[PDB]
């Protein structure tokens, strides 16, 4: 129902840490709508216009010498600082997988399914899902919805396995995560 | 002892 | 190879007069200051016994924000946002078992601007019991994603939508979720 | 494989409103995705988008010969080719398919999805409406939206929830501008 | 608005990669073969009713190269930042069994314009009667592209649209079978 | 063809 034009400034205080916080970069970002003008990269040691819109505000800022000493500082001021207090239950937060297997469909055995592999609940965010048929991996045929970031602190990935059942056969989903000593192993005996 | 908020200047009118 | 990234991302949105202040870690908000009651508000609860915001600041950032936004407004010769309507998906929490309680995740991403009305429906009705949802989290596109959520009890009886409303899209957008007996 | 790589685009790009009665032609330059520099109609000349632009805007605006004809690109370019194209673009219009089918097998009494699947039409303007034994359903319908299939065809799947009883018809009208009345496809409960 | 033309173009290093095509709302009306140098019209009906001389493009493409060339130094040699694609696959209309129908592929928001894609029928690539589209253009500057299997409905077969691309850390599968 | 499309084409870059 709305007649009228809208105009957005978005800004991001970025801290990149490599190591720790052994190597760190601060950005400063400044957008209208979502194309980037001017930055202060800690890498560059000013601002820089990203675009023509960008530099009346580079130049009048890249004048201001205390603004420059401080923006200079920031990676510790800011970024080593800010990473002191949330390191405890950000860096350090681990949740593990819950790990559930099915067959998609409900059927007799000597007919194609897919074997589910929900990996569930877990942070942070990278993770290694794996299938196993009577112990050897599965290269082929699998096919996997990645990385889902729930917005709540944790992840799951669903790992799908092509196959046509047999009366012998063990399939096994296999999960190594951060939060794991050793690798979690869930099995799907031909049903 | 809490998370510090980076300021920033304000643009050339 | 960078192993994580914090980011204080605001934005001020006329003539809506919407601003927004929030911390992220490599992707999760740890907080966003309520502009309207002048708060830090933890994206988990246990988050504001681990540490501390002073919400105060958060309100001149926003200020100098509005200051420049209506700078770079008469720079840009009034140039406005073009909308991006959002990609929606609906997925549980986790795998629909019988007595177990499970939450519904409405993904609203890839969209600009950061305005959105989101209902739950349940059997075409609106819910409001237990739901929540996030602020506007920033993409590395510097397009918005958001999450909403609601809580229930698995059940062949119901059937659920997450419906969107957004300015770059020509209606509401439904996304369907039920869980079948098949 | 490994090695790295460069990109550069271009985009001319013609803008049509009411017609050609108003055209904005827009030159648009990048690299990698970064516009770096453009002629817009609108402005008459050449404008550096970034730092990487300046010498092809100082170099281009200079050129008396090549502003006079990208400010004429409206007419021998936008138009002309609008023109050319507006029997098979403009004009093109393809006759909808229309299917209806439950999404599930389920028995009466419990809920299902009916599908109204709309498939091979142009343009884009469609209208799927629902009707329960011949009055209208505005609630529980849950569409797609457009889907464009790359072919010149658009499809969308507009789908109603309900819980069909025994006797209930359900009709699916599709109003479209290949058609000269609405097709209307019906689905008798089980 | 009504309507949008453009005339997108694109070179790629080190791999010299043109393409030149037409846009009509989302569209392709044709592209230049740089290699064969000739006009493919969409659709067959198109190329009764106009003509492009494919020469043209094939000058454009060497001006777009120097000009790569150019920006690449002006640049510093600052690369492309890889953009993984967004793959869905879906059916041209409603399946029913032994009822010829298509399956569409279609790669989405990625960058650069090189991609391989693979049509798997339970597990083996299938090729009768693939068709493809050449990379279209975004309003974000990224691409799109669809690939085309014909296919005849069946219980026993599942299909995957296999897509490898640089920003993407191994092949991505999306799956369809019959419901 | 009825009408033959006009390539629009783009000037060389300051080099
Ligand atoms: C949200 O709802 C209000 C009033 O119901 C409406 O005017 C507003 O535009 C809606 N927002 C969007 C993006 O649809
Ligand atoms: C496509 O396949 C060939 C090998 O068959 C490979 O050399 C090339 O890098 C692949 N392209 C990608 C991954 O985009
Ligand atoms: C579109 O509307 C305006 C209204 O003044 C009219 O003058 C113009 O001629 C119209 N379109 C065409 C195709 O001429």
């Amino acid at each position: 129902g709305d007649t009228r034009p809208r105009f957005l400034e978005q800004v991001k205080h970025e801290c990149h840490f490599f190591n720790g916080t052994e190597r760190v970069r601060f950005l400063d970002r400044y957008f209208y709508h979502q194309e980037e003008y001017v930055r202060f990269d800690s890498d560059v040691g000013e601002y820089r216009a990203v675009t023509e819109l960008g530099r009346p505000d580079a130049e009048y800022w890249n004048s201001q010498k205390d603004l420059l000493e401080q923006k200079r500082a920031a990676v510790d001021t800011y970024c080593r600082h800010n990473y002191g207090v949330g390191e405890s239950f950000t860096v350090q937060r681990r949740v593990y997988p819950e790990v559930t297997v099915y067959p998609a469909k409900t059927q007799p055995l000597q007919h194609h399914n897919l074997l589910v592999c929900s990996v569930n609940g877990f942070y942070p965010g990278s993770i290694e899902v794996r299938w196993f048929r009577n112990g050897q991996e599965e290269k082929t045929g699998v096919v996997s919805t990645g990385l889902i970031q729930n917005g709540d602190w944790t992840f799951q990935t669903l790992v799908m396995l092509e196959t046509v059942p047999r009366s012998g056969e063990v399939y096994t989903c296999q999960v190594e995560h951060p939060s794991l000593t050793s690798p979690l192993t869930v099995e799907w005996r031909a049903r | 002892a809490g998370f510090k908020g980076e300021q920033g200047p304000k643009g050339e009118p | 190879k960078e192993e994580h990234v914090i980011i204080q991302a605001e934005f001020y949105l006329n003539p809506d007069q919407s601003g927004e202040f929030m911390f992220d870690f490599d992707g999760d908000e740890i907080f966003h200051v309520d502009m309207a009651k002048k708060e830090t508000v933890w994206r988990l609860r246990e988050f504001g016994r681990f540490a501390s915001f002073e919400a105060q600041g958060a309100l001149a950032n926003i200020a100098v924000d509005k200051a420049n936004l209506e700078i770079m407004t008469k720079r840009s010769n009034y140039t406005p946002i073009t909308n991006v309507p959002p990609e929606v998906t609906v997925l549980t929490n986790s795998p629909v078992e019988l007595r177990e309680p499970n939450v519904l995740i409405c993904f609203i991403d890839k969209f600009t601007p950061p305005v959105v009305n989101v209902t739950w429906l349940r059997n075409g009705k609106p819910v409001t019991t237990g739901v929540s949802e996030t602020v506007f989290l920033p993409r590395e596109d510097h397009l918005f994603r958001k999450f909403h959520y609601l809580p229930f009890l698995p059940s062949t009886e119901d059937v659920y939508d997450c419906r969107v409303e957004h300015w770059g899209l020509d209606e509401p957008l439904l996304k369907h979720w039920e869980f079948d007996a098949s």
